[PDB]
């Protein structure tokens, strides 16, 4: 869709521009995390990605998993 | 024969009862620590077992308490 919009740069029709706008809106929604891109139909598999959320802390002494006291 | 305090004669043996070869196996014991992760149900079960004549888990628990608790 976006390639066809790029090719029709000399004069774009209403429907082509509307479809391109819908596509870019969907892409922005995907980027913001408001919608999932989906998985390939052949097998359920989502693309790998880096850790969006990460926290750091020192080892938790005195936790309830100690069971030493 | 040596006469008992109750008046029943018996034979006196100088060797300890624990020195027997068959009893040597049970003499060596591993001192388990049941005070790790104490639960009220667990303590109640230990006391109930000690009531019937177990006397082992209660002894280990008492040993753990006498060393873990400073005030006691």
């Amino acid at each position: 869709v976006v390639a066809w919009f790029y090719l029709n740069e000399s004069q774009p029709t209403e429907q082509i521009t509307a479809t391109y706008r819908d596509t870019v809106r969907w892409l922005e929604q995907v980027r913001d995390g408001k919608t999932d891109p989906g998985v390939e139909s052949r097998t359920a598999a989502s693309p790998e990605g880096e850790d969006l959320v990460q926290v750091q802390s020192d080892p938790p002494v005195f936790s309830r998993k100690q069971k030493g006291f | 024969r040596i006469l008992d305090i109750s008046g029943q004669p018996f034979d006196f043996d100088d060797e300890m009862q624990s020195r027997s070869d068959e009893l040597a196996m049970v003499m060596k014991r591993t001192q388990e620590h049941p005070s790790s992760g104490v639960t009220p149900n667990r303590a109640a079960q230990m006391l109930r077992d000690a009531e019937r004549g177990d006397l082992t888990a209660q002894a280990d628990l008492a040993f753990d308490m006498e060393e873990k608790d400073t005030h006691l």
